[PDB]
């Protein structure tokens, strides 16, 4: 109300508005899904167009070879926190001759939004974001929120109508992550999974938006007839 | 006085044939009169059907190669997966090389 | 954050004034009334001293008129600390001038430099502007003779004969009147002190109560002299012109 | 009015309301604790579980500085990293150029003044985190907690977050009933306790105990998670005491 | 670059300045014009490092024909030399150096006189009646010493510029492939064609 | 109404964040009080530990500046540290600089500055807290100077701080007025910090255990606090006579 | 006041929104891809007769291979073409190349959102970038002030945009013809413009594969106009 | 540094800020440029409320940015003198780094974007300016004239006018002006211009300004006498 | 951080008034009383020591204060603002004066350094005006004696004898009766103290009143002999037992 003029500013409850809007443009988002085994991780999309004529705009980002997220509300902002992780991950490579860890990856993004929401002229980061990778320690999938708060999970969603793909793959826990040596069948429960956030329209071949990475998969994206096998 | 440079030795041959390339290298690193290794690899594949080799001062050379295969990496990212052309590749070590014009890296290069 | 304070000094109004301008100049309004006439032989500036006291040592004092270099004059109104600022930088221009090309300054270039400063505090920076207006009386080998007049926006125009500060619309009117183009500087003096007298927002015009300066050929042979009278020196012309 | 929009005013009481609204932040969060003990410290916090998805012993909170020092926060999870990591360049140029490391009350002022430093100026935000750390060093045990306005003091036992009340009385009945001390081992199983205790503030959703310590004697002065066989001890100490 | 001459006579200043450029050990043109029209009645030749001459002369002319056009007026010789003197002084004491001399040769419409500055690349600036850089002055100032007055003609001061440079052509060791002849007075700077 | 938010003129020339400043200084509740001896400066504080889990060594308002320079503070502790850090600094710049031991009053004064901008610029905010240096100078003899907000400061020949301020400078000045001398004619410091206890004791009208108070002592060549114990000893020596 | 970079309660961006109001009031700009090229036109729309049509450049060249048309604050175009050339001929230097339609995009887009208290405000310009590159053939972009590009078969943008949008919607067709486009293009300017549409007023472009970007003439327009009035009263 | 926002966008897609320049240029003077055949001319009104001036020394309303072309202006007098001094350095630089003087359109463009870049650069506000640039290109018999203004967006004109009562002369300006036979001598283009003026002008004494340029830097500024001959043929012809 | 006050605080009103100049100028005149007056052979500055505590050493806190060894300054207003102001005019005479010229500024253009310190304060960035009036005396060889008055504007005057705060319009009339132009230094010391009663409630004496004087050169103040062209300083602050002397005689 009188709190929500800059990001500097604690409402009289301990409330910050303007990350709280930047939240708000994760949910006018269209959905994601993300979900794992121990041997892959899959991220599943939704990708939305302006009209008719135009292009369904992309939503998965590729980072390195054994890393990749999908993002949800102001696209330009996963491209300049998408670049961050790029080079992050390449710095790792360069000066260690290591691959960054995907959790080490999280706390760098924890980090970097957590800067713009406690200074004043800059503004939060208006995107959400959903990290999987396979490192040293297996598979791994993040969710990231422009508050600053990343969290490690088995599965999730983000982005309009989430809560659906969220209860179901809270139901497959058990299910899902057993899913070992078998990319098809998780991406199978990646699309199910997502299948619970539509309404009206249903996923066509140039609409669907699939990523998967594993131990012996790099990152990579499918998209148009790739993902016609899966709908 | 510090002098920044050596001399790794080695030598490298590149071969263009109608449909095939070779780039080969002997495996010897050495200094002065000492042998460093006897299998130290100086030919490497950069992706994208390129192969590198930086021969003379094994720094400089190791150096170019690793910023050239970064070069590649940061190709794809920024334009789509695209492959990079032995021509376009070409035109892009010039540039690295030439970021030294005045502290240069002392390599005789060869794709 | 700092935002929340800033009164945002360089805009426009819907009507296209810039606002701290207008306010500036309503500032200096209330400021002694300067006047400067040109003449064929030489330059007039003349100026009142606000509401002064017994006790001001006069002969010391100096608030209304200021020697730019041996050339160049100016007539203060408005804040005198903010006009320090800009003479101080004026009499530096001068100099800088004469060191490059070894010739003393031409008085419309020096004009333009000042206006320039005070033109940049309207567009940039945020700050206030300088609440002073300038005349400037000076003289080179070019245009001879010249009167300038430079204000808070930083804009000047070439004068005859011109006022500045408080009734400058009633002084404007007693100038146009009386001033002729064939007329010489004790003539002009005349006219100055007169224009003063029937102004003034004090009781009676008197020495202790005015600033006056001269700029003439009237030096031995082919230069020019600067004149800032003394206190006994303004009572003399004051008998002379017979005001007093 | 209009002194509460603004942070570094004061109001006609002599306040920084924006420095008291920062703290609501922190009575919002989870609750965390530290007990000091006979030659050490031990650090627990309340990991609520949003959701089945939540991979278990994955998302940690507790944190460490250098090697001797731990850290846990309640309130803004990022503005408790962004302080730990500030904590770490500290003591990492002290250890640089004094070669020993930070002492746990030379370390408590270094984050005291980075945080006072933010109640300074109207163009940053002050921290929305109170902050519980402390560790051992040459003189012995140290533990400390500090609150958005960059006030500190040590303490024997400390608590923030939305079970600050429940937690400071049992704390308070420790200190107490063990006048001559409280062993290492014990401040683990109490630990425990305390936040299984606290958890009745947000019974809503069930949690996941975590725990560090550090202590001459167990850890041998360094900081370290307490896992495992000593974890669920604490645990089935814990659940027994509750029933 | 090698010879830039100068005179002031009566009515007129003459610059007269060689046609030779020379990288390495070949003469690359033989018709090079090493000068500059800083404004309608003031001229600047110049000599010294290769490439600098040129950049130093172009500089100085943007800088004057900016203040012709702020001012609307032409600036006098004396205040154009003296301009230049002090990026002279004020260079020498750079990183790197401007290494070039220059003679400035003007008609001063106001006091209705020529008027030659000499200028090196220290800053160091004389008004003279004639004028030379480098070796040039060593062959020519006993010529000029001997035969000029001030009441000379615009002939008489070519009359005697040619006898300069035909002992230059005798006495230097140099081929500086002759030069070419410019006249500033009050109706402007015009070029002698034939020399 | 941006005139009291910031640090610029109200219509009356009065600056309110200053006038608030000094109304966060009582926000600790605690009373301070100094005095001079012959060979001594004694600063005395009381001590309130209201939380039983704290740890009662650690809560302290007293700060030892340099080994001569003593400092006791009224405010907020975090301001308080901070004036304290950056007492030491200057402390210790200035010994580097000039080859001698910073004096209490040259450092009151330079903290006295330090306060007047940021009553002047208006980016940075006054401190909530009320600085009292005490030393015995090499020049001067025992020393007691104090800064405010403000950017105020003066020499005292004793003074105190608090709420209850003006009860304890009565006190004092009704003492002084029938000594008539500028200190206190006592040879030992600790009979001066007896005297310091029950002038308070007097003033507020409390009784204190070893607990309730904080002792500051400055000497020459050094400045140091009194322990728990030291201070039971000056208790008792109060109580018997 | 208030930031300018402050997310409204609906997590929006004030500034960017506030922008899209006034390229709406802009002149229309109308792009439609085909396999035998991309078509750009746009209405010039002169203030006054006295103002020298010609002048009006509102169809602009990137590159011999990319072109671009604006609609909106005009005058913001200006620096976005400048750092388009450059990053396309600066490519052209690096790798020895033509760069790609959707890389010189995105390096049009990074500019957007380089604003704050870079720039103080967001472009009040959007663009319709259309090129041809070996990788995906004719392209035509979208370029917004919010840093966000779509790919389209056929756009407009403007004043007459959501009317011009509509009738594209049912006009296009994956099989086209550049001749086709041409017409259409110019069909759907006359039905959105004020005033009456003529070789004046409206300006052609085209990018092609082996003549590469070309603004049309006003003769070659006047007769594709000519073509137009007979084919419509032909039924 | 002074880094604040003054040219924001507004709720309904306006820059208030551009917007309030341009009545700061309504409220200036008006200037008038005409181009004929073989020449351009421009006209300036000078307000006649300030009298007791010194003609010979107050800075003339057409200015010259170099030897063929010339700037004209409405508005802030002040602003105007940064756009000048801007122009001319780099109407040097252009000469300086290129060997060519710059073109009117290359000259405009630039003045363009110097008034475009205080539209999106902080902590400064837009001039207050609108500006008249006339003049022939090197080697070039073609006459040009563009016009500017404090958006940045500039254009050619057959002929155009800006300033106080614009709108009027304008008006004008459209019905005498014909394109397909322009002012084919340099009176006939002088005449037009002071026509135009005296719609608008008051008294044509010294009210009036004239500046004519020709090709190959041929730039002449009319005496107030050669005016007064325009301004007594005209209202004789009136007079039936 | 940084200082993100890069605008000015003091701005022109509608009826062209800069507000913070007048509200600064209001608490100048809350000020204690403060005067100077010019003698033939001399300069006198005095003020009240108003001091806040009988327990607090009024000696510690110097009122009137040495700029250089001829000039001298006392104010009436904000003490910590004055304070600081004689830090910087003390430096600027150094700085921009004695380490170029190798003498000490005459007394008119430190006042000018001083008076473009506090215009500044009116004008630039994230600062308010200085909160008081300076009257400030001194010697120079080629102007003699003189005494100027500074206000937060940056405005200075010089006058024959003037007052400044609380009663300054009772005081200046006081003046005005009394002041002549033969007065000696010690008719004007007199003066000085008689104006300063009036504007005085309690204790009025050496120990509550500050007075300093510039006059005649003094040797034994030097603290050095050898060098015949230095005499030593003209500013002199008298003690509590010389101002007592002169109220018996009064
Ligand atoms: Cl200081
Ligand atoms: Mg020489
Ligand atoms: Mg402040």
């Amino acid at each position: 109300n009188n709190y929500d003029g800059d990001t500097v500013t604690f409402s009289p409850t301990g409330r910050l508005f303007q990350v709280e809007y930047a939240l708000e443009a994760i949910k006018q988002g269209s959905v994601t899904v993300g979900l794992r085994s121990n041997t892959h991780a899959v991220l599943v999309a939704l990708k939305r167009n302006a009209d008719e004529l135009s292009s369904y705009q992309k939503k998965i980002i590729k980072c390195d070879e054994h890393m990749g997220l999908s993002l949800a509300g102001l696209a330009p902002d996963a491209r300049v926190l998408s670049n961050y992780l790029r080079q992050q991950c390449n710095y790792s490579s360069l000066v260690f001759n290591r691959k960054l860890a995907v959790e080490r990856a999280g706390h760098l993004l924890c980090d970097k939004a957590q800067k713009n929401t406690q200074s004043y002229g800059g503004r939060p980061y208006g995107v959400g974001l959903l990290i999987i990778g396979y490192d040293k320690s297996g598979a791994h999938l993040l969710e990231f929120q422009p508050s600053g708060n990343v969290t490690e999970l088995y599965g999730t969603a983000i982005g309009a109508r989430s809560q659906g793909a969220k209860t179901y793959l809270e139901r497959t826990l058990d299910t899902f992550i057993k899913i070992d040596g078998n990319p098809d069948e998780l991406i199978k429960a990646g699309v199910e999974a997502i299948s619970q956030s539509l309404r009206d329209e249903s996923l066509t071949v140039d609409n669907l938006s699939i990523a998967i990475v594993g131990k012996d998969t790099p990152f990579t994206i499918y998209d148009g007839e790739a993902v016609a096998k899966y709908i | 006085q510090f002098n920044p440079y050596g001399d790794n030795g080695g030598t490298i041959l590149g071969i263009a044939g109608e449909d095939f390339a070779v780039l080969a290298g002997d495996t010897r690193n050495i200094t002065d009169y000492s042998i460093n290794s006897r299998y130290e690899p100086k030919v490497f594949d950069c992706g994208d059907n390129i192969v590198m080799s930086a021969n003379g001062f094994a720094a400089d050379g190791d150096a170019l190669v690793k910023r050239f295969k970064n070069s590649v990496k940061w190709y794809h990212f920024d334009h789509n997966d695209k492959k990079l052309s032995i021509n376009s590749a070409a035109r892009n070590i010039q540039h690295l090389l030439y970021s030294r014009r005045f502290f240069p890296y002392y390599v005789y290069n060869i794709i | 954050g700092s935002r929340r304070y800033d009164s945002r000094t360089t805009i426009f109004s819907p009507e296209g004034r810039l606002y701290q301008v207008e306010y500036a100049l309503e500032s200096i309004s209330h400021a002694g009334t300067a006047i400067g006439i040109m003449a064929s032989d030489g330059i007039v500036l003349a100026a009142e001293r606000k509401v002064t006291s017994t006790l001001l040592e006069q002969d010391t004092s100096t608030e209304k008129l200021y020697k730019l270099n041996d050339k160049i004059a100016v007539a203060v109104a408005g804040l005198t600390a903010d006009a320090e600022i800009l003479i101080n930088t004026a009499r530096i221009h001068a100099q800088n001038y004469l060191k490059t090309y070894n010739e003393d300054i031409p008085v419309e270039i020096l004009v333009r430099r000042l206006s320039d400063i005070k033109q940049g505090y309207t567009q940039h920076g945020g700050l206030r502007p300088f609440g002073v207006s300038f005349i400037y009386a000076g003289y080179d080998d070019r245009y001879g003779y010249q009167l300038y007049t430079s204000n808070p926006s930083g804009n000047y125009t070439g004068w005859k004969a011109i006022s500045v500060g408080a009734n400058t619309s009633a002084a404007q009117t007693l100038l146009q009147m009386d001033y002729k183009d064939d007329m010489k500087v004790d003539d002009a003096i005349e006219l100055a002190l007169k224009t003063l007298s029937k102004t003034t927002d004090s009781s009676a015009l008197t020495y202790d109560r005015l600033e006056f300066a001269t700029i003439r050929k009237g030096a031995n042979d082919g230069e020019v002299y600067q004149k800032i009278f003394k206190p006994q020196e303004i009572k003399d012309i004051l008998v002379k012109t017979g005001i007093t | 009015t209009g002194y509460d929009l603004s942070n570094s005013v004061f109001s006609p009481d002599g306040r920084n309301f924006q420095v008291e609204y920062a703290v609501k932040a922190v009575e919002n969060g989870t609750t965390s604790i530290g007990i000091k003990c006979n030659d050490g410290v031990v650090f627990a916090v309340e990991k609520l579980i949003t959701s089945k998805l939540l991979v278990p012993q994955k998302n940690v909170k507790i944190q460490v500085v250098d090697r001797h020092i731990g850290c846990v926060y309640s309130g803004l999870i990022p503005d408790g990293r962004h302080l730990v990591n500030r904590g770490r360049e500290e003591a990492a140029s002290f250890k640089k150029l004094y070669k020993t490391p930070i002492p746990i009350p030379a370390f408590a002022d270094r984050l005291g003044q980075y945080v006072q430093a933010h109640t300074l100026y109207n163009s940053v935000r002050p921290f929305g985190v109170s902050t519980i750390f402390g560790g051992v060093d040459k003189n012995g045990a140290h533990l400390y907690m500090l609150e958005p306005s960059g006030s500190y003091w040590g303490y024997k036992g400390a608590a923030t977050g939305k079970g600050r009340q429940s937690a400071k009385a049992e704390l308070e009945k420790l200190v107490d009933h063990h006048p001559e001390g409280l062993s290492a081992r014990e401040a683990v199983k109490q630990a425990a306790k305390i936040i299984y205790l606290a958890h009745e503030d947000n019974k809503e959703k069930d949690f996941e105990l975590e725990i560090s310590w550090c202590s001459l004697s167990e850890t041998n002065g360094l900081h370290k998670f307490v896992k495992g066989d000593l974890l669920q001890e604490a645990i089935d100490f814990a659940q027994k005491e509750i029933n | 670059m090698d010879i830039i001459l100068g005179i002031r006579v009566q009515d007129s200043v003459i610059l007269a300045s060689s046609k030779a450029v020379t990288r390495g050990i070949s003469v690359l043109k033989d018709s090079d014009d090493k000068t500059r029209q800083l404004s309608p009645h003031t001229l600047m030749s110049f000599a010294g490092e290769a490439g600098d001459t040129v950049q130093f002369a172009e500089y100085i002319q943007a800088n004057i024909q900016l203040y012709s056009i702020r001012e609307d007026y032409e600036l006098s010789p004396q205040a154009v030399s003296s301009f230049v003197r002090q990026e002279l002084a004020k260079s020498i004491r750079s990183r790197r150096p401007y290494q070039v001399n220059v003679l400035i040769g003007g008609y001063d419409k106001k006091k209705n006189k020529p008027e030659l500055y000499q200028i090196d690349y220290l800053g160091t600036k004389v008004e003279l009646p004639y004028g030379a850089h480098g070796y040039s002055g060593f062959y020519t100032f006993s010529l000029l010493d001997h035969h000029y007055r001030p009441d000379m003609t615009t002939e008489e001061g070519l009359d005697l510029l040619k006898l300069c440079v035909q002992e230059l052509e005798k006495r230097m060791p140099m081929d500086f492939k002759g030069v070419i002849v410019k006249i500033v007075d009050k109706d402007g700077i015009r070029q002698v064609d034939d020399f | 109404g941006y005139d009291r938010h910031i640090t610029i003129f109200s219509p009356e020339g009065r600056l309110y964040q200053v006038e608030y400043a000094f109304k966060a200084t009582n926000q600790t509740n605690i009373n301070s009080l100094a005095v001079r001896g012959k060979d001594c400066t004694v600063v005395i504080s009381q001590k309130k530990v209201p939380d039983k889990l704290l740890d009662p060594t650690t809560v302290s308002y007293i700060f030892c500046i340099s080994r001569t320079i003593g400092m006791v503070v009224n405010g907020p502790i975090p301001d308080a540290r901070n004036a304290a850090l950056r007492a030491k600094a200057e402390a210790a710049e200035f010994r580097y600089k000039y080859g001698y031991d910073m004096p209490c009053d040259v450092l009151a004064k330079r903290m006295a500055n330090l306060s007047q901008i940021y009553t002047q610029r208006a980016y940075m905010r006054p401190l909530g807290v009320i600085l009292t240096f005490v030393s015995v100078d090499e020049e001067l003899g025992p020393s007691i100077y104090k800064t405010d907000p403000a950017g105020y400061y003066v020499g005292y020949k004793a003074t105190a701080t608090g709420p209850k301020q003006q009860e304890i400078t009565t006190n004092l000045e009704n003492h002084f007025k029938k000594s008539k001398i500028d200190h206190i004619n006592e040879e030992s410091w600790e009979k001066v910090v007896e005297f310091a206890i029950t002038h308070m004791i007097d003033a507020l009208g409390t009784e204190f255990s070893k607990n309730d108070l904080e002792v500051g002592v400055a000497t020459k060549d050094k400045f140091f606090t009194l322990s728990a114990e030291n201070i039971e000893e000056r208790l008792v020596a109060i109580a018997e006579q | 006041d208030r930031g300018v970079s402050t997310f409204s309660p609906e997590g929006r961006l004030f500034q960017v929104e506030y922008s899209l109001e006034a390229i709406k009031l802009g002149s229309t700009a109308i792009g439609i891809a085909t396999k035998e090229g991309v078509v750009l036109g746009v209405e010039k729309r002169a203030t006054s007769p006295l103002l020298e049509s010609d002048s009006i450049e509102k169809i602009v060249e990137i590159d011999r291979h990319i072109g671009c048309a604006m609609s909106g604050l005009t005058a913001d175009a200006r620096s976005m073409i400048e750092h388009a050339r450059t990053a396309a001929v600066t490519h052209n230097l690096y790798y020895d190349e033509d760069i790609n339609v959707e890389s010189l995009t995105q390096s049009v887009c990074d500019l957007a959102l380089r604003f704050g208290e870079l720039m103080s405000r967001p472009f009040g310009v959007a663009l319709l970038i259309a090129g041809h590159d070996a990788d995906d053939g004719y392209q035509l972009f979208h370029a917004e002030p919010s840093g966000t590009f779509y790919r389209y078969n056929a756009k407009a943008i403007g004043s007459g945009s959501e009317g011009a949008q509509a009738e594209l919607l049912n006009e296009w067709h994956s099989s086209l013809t550049l001749k086709e486009a041409e017409l259409l293009v110019l069909k759907i300017l006359k039905q959105v413009m004020e005033e009456k549409l003529d070789e004046n007023n409206a300006q052609l472009s085209c990018i092609t594969k082996q003549d590469g970007f070309k603004i049309y003439d006003n003769e070659k327009t006047a007769e594709l106009i000519k073509e137009l009035k007979e084919k419509e009263a032909a039924e | 540094g002074y880094d604040r926002a003054l040219s924001i966008f507004s709720p309904d897609g306006h820059i208030f800020q551009v917007e309030y320049a341009l009545e700061a240029v309504k409220r200036g003077t008006c200037a008038v440029g005409v181009k004929g055949k073989n020449c351009v001319v421009l006209g300036c009104e000078r307000r006649s409320t300030l009298k007791l001036q010194d003609t010979r020394i107050t800075p003339s309303k057409v200015s010259k940015i170099d030897s063929h072309v010339v700037l004209s202006f409405s508005g802030l007098n002040a602003d105007s003198r940064i756009l000048i001094e801007k122009a001319r350095v780099e109407a040097q630089s252009h000469r300086l780094t290129l060997e060519d003087p710059v073109t009117v359109e290359y000259l405009t463009r630039y003045v363009a974007g110097v008034q475009q870049r205080y539209t999106q650069s902080g902590g400064v506000r837009p001039f207050g300016v609108s500006t008249l640039i006339a003049g022939f290109d090197p080697r070039d018999d073609e006459p040009k004239l563009y016009q500017t203004e404090p958006s940045g967006i500039y254009s050619s004109w057959s002929a155009q006018t800006i300033g106080r009562n614009s709108k009027t002369v304008r008006e004008f300006l459209e019905k005498n002006y014909d394109r397909k036979e322009p002012p084919a001598t340099v009176e006939e283009c002088v005449k037009l211009t002071v026509r135009s003026l005296l719609e608008v002008v008051q008294t044509g004494a010294k009210n009036i300004e004239i500046t004519v340029v020709k090709p190959d830097s041929d730039i002449v500024a009319l005496s107030s006498e050669e005016i007064n001959q325009y301004v007594t043929q005209i209202e004789q012809e009136k007079q039936e | 951080m940084t200082d993100r006050y890069s605008f000015s605080l003091t701005t022109f009103s509608p009826s062209g008034k800069l507000g913070q100049i007048d509200y600064a100028l209001t608490a100048v005149k809350q000020g204690v009383t403060s005067l100077g007056i010019k003698a033939t052979n001399g300069v006198v500055i005095a003020t009240e020591k108003k001091s806040s505590s009988p327990l607090a050493m009024s000696e510690t806190l110097s009122k009137v204060s040495l700029l250089t060894p001829d000039i001298g300054a006392v104010y009436s207003g904000m003490g910590p603002d004055y304070r600081v102001l004689v830090d910087k005019s003390r430096k600027v005479a150094h700085t921009s004066y004695k380490r170029i010229y190798g003498e000490y500024p005459p007394t008119k253009l430190l006042v000018s350094e001083v008076a473009k310190i506090m215009q500044e304060a009116t004008q630039s960035g994230g600062v308010r005006p200085f909160g008081v009036s300076l009257l400030i005396a001194g010697h120079d060889e080629f102007n003699g004696f003189s005494l100027y008055q500074v206000d937060p504007s940056g405005s200075y005057f010089p006058w024959k004898a003037t007052a400044i705060g609380k009663g300054s319009v009772a005081a200046k009339t006081f003046l005005e009766k009394r002041w002549n132009d033969e007065l000696e230094l010690e008719d004007a010391i007199h003066i000085a103290l008689l104006t300063l009663k009036e504007s005085v409630e309690g204790e009025f004496n050496g120990d509550t009143i500050e007075l300093a004087i510039i006059g005649d050169e003094n040797p034994d103040l030097l603290g050095y002999t050898g060098i015949p062209t230095d005499k030593g300083p003209r500013f002199r602050k008298l003690t509590s037992q010389e101002i007592n002397d002169r109220l018996e005689a009064l």
